């Protein structure tokens, strides 16, 4: 169990021993950013609980070429020495310090050690990135990433989020620099040869993966919060007039987090960065979070109303990551949706409070959609799950812990009330904070919450609480609630809830719910096994709108419906996360209820109908006519969302069909929604006007027009893109309207050359964002290659863009197999650019492939991912794809006729 | 996050 030089490591496990416990890093670092490398050193005071010989922590990349201990507490180790014995193991990503004489138990030490290291060229540790000014220079800045593992690609230390400790951070520079790191700067120091040093104020208690430096030239824009935090927003020089809008978020965003979750943030100082060259969306390092420009930087000439609404969110992330995340940091990775399951949901609770307009509250809906498409497919995860490698660990970040523990969270917030469930948010947060939680701590914490503050007296709690049947219900049901939400997070899968109505007698089933797989198929009841989950059903009904409660905690069950009336309609809003399926006429009670007054049905509740009807048609529980019977409707309604996603099922078969050359289906469905909703689609201006969501139905639908080549459209666009072009740009195009208008303008070889050239002067990212989605709508294979081929370069179109690219390449039928066959012929190089590993290849992966629907692709696919196993890589989304692919087959030839005559039918009568 | 997916349209 040993490496390097031979001479055995004396320990075998990939997560650390727990003997020696870090409480405070020294750590110097000298970064050159003309040489594109670093010379650092560090101090860690150690505790040692049982006596040792050897000391285990990680360290990857790094040359360490200095190593000593040092002890106030044990003369043996008194000042300066004794040099430490290194041995470096790097398959555990360990090194080994070996000590002279085994170390005193509840004794500190001082490991002292000195490192180098060329600056990362690949988005992680401590990395090189580059930047564009207006004059067209080009800067450098080195920056850090460090989450999940790479902290230790940066410098030697103990890379698991338990070990928290202070870190006191020092960094050389030159003149024409500064310095960023989590806390504010203490004070500079001039050096001789006419370099600085800052010094940052210590931290408090927290993970190695937090740890966050930066170099660069930047400026800043800065306020504070009502609590007096200093929040800066940093950017490259030129760009300073974006930023803006994140300051004014920010600012409103956190005093909102101290007020709910009743704990200010600890630091004196918030920084959010616009990073040029940044893999991730974003990262939450404490005092000094790291953005895409995309993410952060806005710009009213280009930047789109939803350029504005995601911006929003990502900085309601990030901001709620301080505290979960930041201040309660989850145990071990198997966790991670501790941080990213509930970030996801404070993003809607957070928005929702300072921005309304934003009309988040009826977006989320789509984060549980999203999850059910792979939750329904075997090849899913428990939302807590064990991972140990790197890979596996970065795996954990997924639709499943971010979409599904936030939908689990809302069903729960649903359940217990707001107040409720913010007061058990507020004592988990205090009672964590500054260390860590696991699962089980989260549904404690969640189960136990006390309204009304402590109670009072002599409420349930604390002081001395009354004995009282009322108290004896309280504790019984809290302990149900624990029982309930650890079955939702130990348990892969959502459950179908199958409703039978018999007059007054509804009866209830509960079932696994799978995707693709009959209910009477040969490994169906094989899949469902012991899947039972304790569901919070809820229903109204058509007699009714008062809501009705009650916990399924069993297979079957049954209740009674006073007054026998219609229809009945379960889990109400979507608030639940399961599927309903209505037995005998329910499905035709409520279709029948929607084509004749749809507002008696609540908004969401449409909007999950329409969800449920297709999913299940797909579940074979339902044929395909039924569920497009329902969109009939929508020609009336004017709920965005419910429209949005009744639409979105016609445009998918659509290019289902289109990306096959089923032309008569695909034309059918063309002439179909151009004529049923020709009066929505002609009733939208080419401009910025209206409120959010009507400047998101508009860039909505005209999308959609151009995508089906509806004449007037293409015609409006053209004339747009032309007056911009011969304008030279000094006509300004509605921003919701640009990326429709740069996709037409780029279907000709001088239009398609001219936006790749206004790419490369563009001082916008979401203006580049959507011109490199244009420059992908373009027919021939000439330019997509050329997209895909700069993209490898990495210099024109930078490498943080390519999965993006192909993906957008793939999905139209003119790049679906140039994208293909890219992919496989360019796989040994993909992975020399990206972890396995990374978000990028999992996109690579499934942006390529899951779009397949025939037995021919399906092959294909299988054969290259046996071949890409052996060499030892594996990913869960391998299985994930192949499920998938194969979901579409069964879908095609299930459906497929269906399609054909419903449409068929439907230009008949009438 | 590096759900940056807003990876395009
Ligand atoms: C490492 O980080 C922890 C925080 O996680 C630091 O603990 C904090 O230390 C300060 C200073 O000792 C404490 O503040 C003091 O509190 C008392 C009463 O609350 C007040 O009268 C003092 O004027 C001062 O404000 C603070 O309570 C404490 N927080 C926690 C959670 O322990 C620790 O100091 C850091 N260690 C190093 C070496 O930097
Ligand atoms: C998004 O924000 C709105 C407000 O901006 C939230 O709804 C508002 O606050 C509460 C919800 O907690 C609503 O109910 C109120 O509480 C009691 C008991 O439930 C009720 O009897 C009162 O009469 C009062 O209505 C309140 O009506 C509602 N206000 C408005 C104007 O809608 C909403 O819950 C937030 N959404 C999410 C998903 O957090
Ligand atoms: C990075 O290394 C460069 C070496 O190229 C250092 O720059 C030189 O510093 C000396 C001492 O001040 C000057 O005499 C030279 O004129 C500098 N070279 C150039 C090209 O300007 C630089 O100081 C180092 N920076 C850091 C932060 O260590
Ligand atoms: C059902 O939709 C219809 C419109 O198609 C509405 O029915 C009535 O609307 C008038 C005024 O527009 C009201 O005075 C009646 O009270 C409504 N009918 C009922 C039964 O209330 C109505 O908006 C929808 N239904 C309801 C219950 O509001
Ligand atoms: C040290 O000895 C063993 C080895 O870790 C452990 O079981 C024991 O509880 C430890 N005790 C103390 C005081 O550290
Ligand atoms: C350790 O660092 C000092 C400089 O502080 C240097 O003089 C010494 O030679 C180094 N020792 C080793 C073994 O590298
Ligand atoms: C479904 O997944 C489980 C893993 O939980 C596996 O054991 C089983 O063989 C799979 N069955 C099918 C039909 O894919
Ligand atoms: C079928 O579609 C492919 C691309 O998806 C195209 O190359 C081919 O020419 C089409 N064939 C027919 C008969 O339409
Ligand atoms: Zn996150």
């Amino acid at each position: 169990p040993v490496a390097t030089n031979g001479e055995r490591f004396p320990w075998q496990e990939l997560r650390l021993p727990s003997v020696v416990i870090p409480l405070h890093y020294d750590l110097f670092v000298h970064p050159n950013l003309t040489s594109l490398d670093f010379v650092a050193s560090e101090k860690i005071e150690v505790l040692v609980s049982n006596a040792t010989q050897f000391i285990i922590l990680h360290s990857k990349d790094l040359e360490i070429t200095n190593a000593t201990l040092q002890s106030e507490e044990d003369s043996r180790y008194m000042k300066p020495g004794k040099e430490l014995k290194v041995l470096s193991y790097p398959a555990h990503e360990q090194i080994a310090l070996l000590v002279p004489e085994k170390l005193t138990p509840h004794l500190k030490y001082y490991v002292a050690m000195d490192f180098q290291a060329k600056l990362g060229d690949g988005f992680e540790g401590f990395y090189k990135s580059t930047y564009r000014t207006l004059g067209g220079e080009t800067r450098i800045l080195a920056v850090t990433d460090f989450e999940p593992t790479q902290a230790r690609m940066a410098f030697p230390c103990f890379d698991e989020p338990l070990f928290k400790a202070n870190f006191s951070i020092k960094i050389r520079r030159e003149s024409r620099h500064i310095a960023l790191s989590n806390m504010p700067k203490v004070k500079t120091i001039e050096l001789e040869g006419g370099l600085l040093e800052d010094h940052f104020e210590t931290t408090v208690k927290m993970s190695t993966y937090l740890v966050a430096y930066i170099v660069c030239d930047f400026h800043s824009l800065s306020g504070f919060t009502s609590s007096g935090v200093k929040v800066s927003i940093y950017a490259s020089p030129d760009k300073r007039n974006q930023t803006h809008y994140a300051l004014q978020a920010s600012l409103k965003l956190l005093d909102f987090y101290e007020k709910y979750f009743d704990i200010y943030y600890p630091l004196s100082k918030l920084d959010l960065i616009a990073i040029p060259d940044f893999a991730p969306g974003a990262m939450e390092n404490w005092g000094l979070i790291t953005y895409r420009e995309t993410s952060l930087l806005f710009d009213p000439k280009t930047s789109s109303a939803s350029d504005k609404l995601w911006v929003t969110r990502v900085i309601a992330h990030e901001l709620a990551h301080q505290w979960f995340g930041n201040l309660v940091t989850m145990e071990w990775w198997n966790d991670i949706w501790l941080n990213e399951g509930f970030a996801k949901y404070m993003e809607l609770i957070a928005v929702n409070a300072t921005y309304p307009e934003l009309q988040f509250d009826d977006y989320f809906l789509n984060v549980c959609f999203e999850v059910i498409t792979k939750d329904s497919l075997n090849s899913s995860r428990p939302i807590s799950k064990p991972a140990e490698t790197p890979t596996q660990i970065q795996e954990m970040f997924d639709e499943v812990s971010y979409n599904k523990g936030a939908c689990i969270l809302n069903m729960l917030k649903d359940f217990l009330g707001e107040e409720k469930f913010q007061k058990g948010i507020i004592q988990y947060l205090k009672k964590f904070s500054y260390r860590n939680a696991k699962n089980d701590d989260l549904w404690s914490s969640l189960s136990n919450s006390c309204l009304e503050s402590d109670f009072t007296s002599g409420g349930v709690c604390h002081s001395d609480p009354k004995m009282t049947s009322n108290m004896l219900a309280f504790l019984g049901e809290n302990a149900e609630v624990k029982e309930m939400m650890t079955t939702w997070t130990l348990q892969k899968g959502i459950p179908l809830l199958v409703v039978k109505q018999d007059g007054c007698s509804l009866r209830l089933q509960q079932e696994r719910f799978l995707q693709g797989v009959f209910q009477e198929d040969p490994e169906w009841r094989a899949l469902q096994e012991r899947y039972l989950w304790h569901i919070p059903l809820t229903y109204s009904t058509s007699s009714s709108n008062v809501i009705h409660r009650h916990i399924l905690k069993s297979k079957t069950d049954t209740l009674d419906l006073p007054e026998k009336t219609s229809w009945v309609k379960f889990n109400v809003d979507s608030n639940g996360y399961y599927i309903v399926h209505y037995e005998g006429h329910g499905w035709d009670q409520l279709i029948t209820q929607l084509n004749q007054n749809h507002t008696l049905l609540r908004p969401k509740d449409r909007v999950g109908l329409i969800h449920d009807v297709f999913q299940l048609v797909g579940a074979g529980r339902l044929t395909l006519d039924k569920a497009l019977d329902m969109t009939y409707y929508l020609q009336h309604e004017t709920s965005s969302p419910a429209l949005l996603e009744g639409l979105s099922y016609l445009e998918s078969f659509y290019h289902m069909m289109d990306r096959r050359n089923i032309s008569d289906i695909s034309e059918n469905l063309k002439r179909y929604l151009l004529q049923y909703f020709k009066p929505v689609i002609d009733r939208q201006s080419w401009s910025d006007k209206g409120s959010v969501w009507d400047r998101m139905l508009r860039s909505a639908l005209l999308k959609l027009a151009c995508d089906l080549n509806h004449a007037p459209c293409i015609q409006k666009a053209a004339e747009l893109f032309s007056q911009w072009m011969e304008s030279s740009g000094k006509l300004n195009i509605p921003t919701d309207v640009l990326k429709i208008v740069y996709s037409v303008g780029a279907q000709t070889t001088a239009g398609w050359n001219y936006l790749l050239e206004q790419y490369e002067l563009s001082m916008s990212s979401a203006e580049q964002n959507k011109i490199l989605y244009a420059l992908s709508t373009s027919k021939h294979q000439e330019k997509l290659l050329k997209l895909i081929e700069l993209g490898m370069e990495g210099k024109v179109i930078k490498t943080q863009n390519l999965a993006a690219l192909l993906h957008a390449i793939a999905r139209r039928p003119k790049g679906q197999q140039l994208a293909w066959d890219f992919v496989r012929e360019n796989w040994t190089h993909l992975l020399k650019k990206f972890d396995l590993g990374s978000y990028d290849i999992r996109m690579i992966i499934s942006g390529t492939t899951a779009h397949f629907s025939s037995k021919d692709k399906l092959q294909e696919v299988k054969l290259f991912f046996e071949s890409l196993e052996a060499q030892g890589s594996h990913l869960d989304i391998f299985q994930t794809v192949l499920e998938t692919i194969t979901k579409n087959i069964k879908w095609l030839e299930k459906n497929l006729p269906t399609l054909r005559t419903w449409l068929m039918v439907n230009t008949r009568h009438h | 996050x590096k759900h940056h997916a807003f990876s395009f349209k």
